């Protein structure tokens, strides 16, 4: 059952179930219970490799003093330069507003951290490319310049 | 279900022959009559078994996650009727499968599809609870265990089973109704096994040959070791003899009821030591009737 | 003809643009002897796009091949990323069991196209203002003889 999450998370498919409780029998001393898994493995493995295909990878900068700077002005919009020199100077406050917010933590001891929040819903990321290149778009490795 | 209390002399006569018969087949097969029952019995008791419980989860456990379309639902399930049940051969299995189908037991009729989509629905394996239709479950698991005690007491080879089940006609009995179970059935299934048994080595081919309608009076006369001349001629009489069924000759060798027919005219003339004809002769000496000269 | 240079076809492709170009006018069966090799197959194709690019900024592009059957599910297209001698994976490694995209891929037929979406200025695309810069385009034909 590890390897079936391993299976359900390298796919997609959280469905697809294909260790069965029957493989344990106390009538018959649960003999021969060993390749009834073997064989759940081997359905599993082919499936596996059945389904499994190349995916193009693909990378995309993204600059958060844009996504911010850019932000829809039913929120505040505000580039990062004059908030976290003041949010500092202050070691207070706020900007910005929903998930894209620029605050301090709440929690007693994050109150001095300062923390930048943003919505992967703002960086539109499926727009970059047509639909039918690929209905599943995810994540392989997020990197952070500073 | 006849009531001795009013019938007929003649019919009581037939009913005495077929007592007697019937003892004597069982005296020769060292047969009680309660295994005879057994083997015959329609009735069927409603209570679950352990034996009947793992058939239950075998069946369950292996048949989770079928596919109608990719195969068939019987010859699937034949491998675990075949281990709860201890049977030595699948095909058996799946044979006893399509007679039980066609019988369709129990008070409520029970075939393969229905018991399947009970087990997927209503059924929770490892746990003792009451079910309305547990009853007739329980019912056909029992009508499988019986066509086994038919299929080991009666000792035919598994093809000929096949062939018993699948074509009804060619073993004779009515067109179009599946197999009895009934006593009458019983004996002539063992003679029909004891017949091949007779044939010995020669059974292989003789089988192949009836299976197909290929087999004639030469092949077989080759197989029991008897002369040509005298099959050909029992089957002669016996077609120019009023027997029911009326035996014909695309059916002579093709029906087992018209095979019995000209054995037993061949076993009755080598008793007496003479050709069918002297039989023919002989059964015209109905002397004592008013139906003809 | 197979070299022609269009927008897509297809409703999500309408703003896309592709540049095709036919393997049979590269001619690349001619520069070698014929008794060399018989066969000249595509081990991998690197594509780069010397536009000015930003700092932090990139292109978006995928060049497809045009059968799409002959070959293991999921070879048939990698996409561009940075676009300088650049292939779809972030980590090639000719020793892995993977085939390298467009592993196997007769030279003397086939057609290769390039893709760019979001490129029509009436859509205001976002590849639009930078693919003016784009001047050519190179594909570095790794190709074996045997």
């Amino acid at each position: 059952l590890m390897a079936e999450q391993a299976y359900r998370w390298e796919l997609n498919d959280d469905s697809a179930r294909f260790i069965k409780p029957g493989a344990w029998q106390g009538t018959y001393a649960g003999l021969l219970a060993g390749e009834t898994l073997m064989l759940s493995l081997a359905q599993m493995e082919d499936a596996h490799l059945k389904r499994d295909k190349r995916a193009l990878e693909v990378e995309r900068t993204v600059s958060l003093a844009e996504v911010y700077a850019g932000l829809p002005k039913d929120n505040g919009p505000f580039s990062l330069a004059q908030e976290i020199d003041k949010l500092v100077s202050q070691g207070s406050g706020s900007a910005g507003s929903g998930n894209n917010n620029l605050a301090f933590g709440a929690g007693t001891d994050t109150k001095t951290s300062l923390q930048a929040s943003v919505s992967f819903a703002d960086l539109k990321i499926r727009e970059d490319y047509p639909a039918s290149l690929g209905k599943i778009r995810r994540i392989k490795q997020i990197s952070v310049t500073l | 279900k006849t009531n001795l209390s009013a019938i007929s002399d003649k019919q009581l006569a037939t009913l005495i022959r077929k007592l007697n018969t019937i003892t004597s087949w069982l005296h020769t097969q060292k047969w009680s009559v309660f295994q005879l029952f057994i083997m015959t019995s329609t009735s069927y008791n409603k209570t679950l078994t352990p034996e009947i419980k793992n058939l239950l989860d075998t069946v369950y456990h292996g048949l989770q996650g079928f596919d109608k379309d990719k195969a068939d639902l019987l010859h699937v399930m034949a491998p675990y009727i075949a281990a709860t049940l201890q049977l030595s051969s699948e095909n058996v299995a799946h044979s006893v499968l399509l007679w039980a189908d066609k019988l369709q037991p129990g008070d409520g009729a029970m075939t393969a599809e229905k018991f399947w989509d009970w087990l997927n629905t209503k059924y929770t394996p490892g746990s003792s609870e009451a079910v309305e239709t547990q009853e007739h479950i329980v019912q056909y698991c029992q009508a499988l265990a019986q066509l086994e005690m038919v299929y080991h007491s009666t000792g035919i080879n598994e093809n000929a089973f096949r062939l018993f089940v699948t074509k009804p006609e060619m073993f004779g009995a009515a067109t179009g109704a599946a197999p009895a179970h009934d006593a009458l059935s019983l004996i002539m299934l063992t003679r029909f096994a004891d017949w091949v048994n007779a044939l010995g080595e020669k059974a292989s081919s003789v089988l192949a040959a009836f299976e197909a309608n290929s087999l004639t009076a030469e092949q077989l006369a080759d197989a029991m070791n008897l002369d040509a001349n005298l099959l050909l001629q029992a089957s002669i009489q016996a077609q120019n003899h009023q027997h029911l069924p009326p035996v014909t000759p695309e059916n002579a060798f093709s029906c087992w009821t018209s095979i019995n027919t000209i054995l037993q005219w061949v076993n009755v003339a080598q008793q007496l030591n003479v050709a069918p004809q002297g039989v023919s002769a002989l059964v015209g000496l109905d002397y004592i009737q008013s139906m003809k000269e | 003809g197979n070299n022609n240079l269009a927008f897509g076809a297809g409703t999500d492709t309408k703003t896309s643009l592709q540049a095709s170009v036919s393997f049979a006018d590269l001619k690349i069966r001619e520069d070698y002897p014929a008794s060399l090799g018989k066969i000249r197959r595509i081990k991998q194709i690197s594509v780069t796009l010397p536009a000015l690019l930003g700092p932090y900024q990139d292109v978006q592009a995928i060049l497809s091949y045009g059968d799409k059957a002959g070959l293991a599910n999921g070879c048939e297209a990698l996409a561009v990323s940075h676009g300088m001698n650049d292939s779809g994976q972030f980590q090639l490694d000719f020793n892995d069991g993977k085939f390298l995209p467009f592993e196997g891929i007769a030279i003397d037929q086939g057609t290769l196209t390039l893709s760019f979406p979001n490129a029509s200025m009436p859509e205001k695309g976002k590849q639009a203002t930078m693919l003016k810069t784009l001047n050519d385009i190179i594909l570095h034909i790794r190709y074996t003889i045997k």
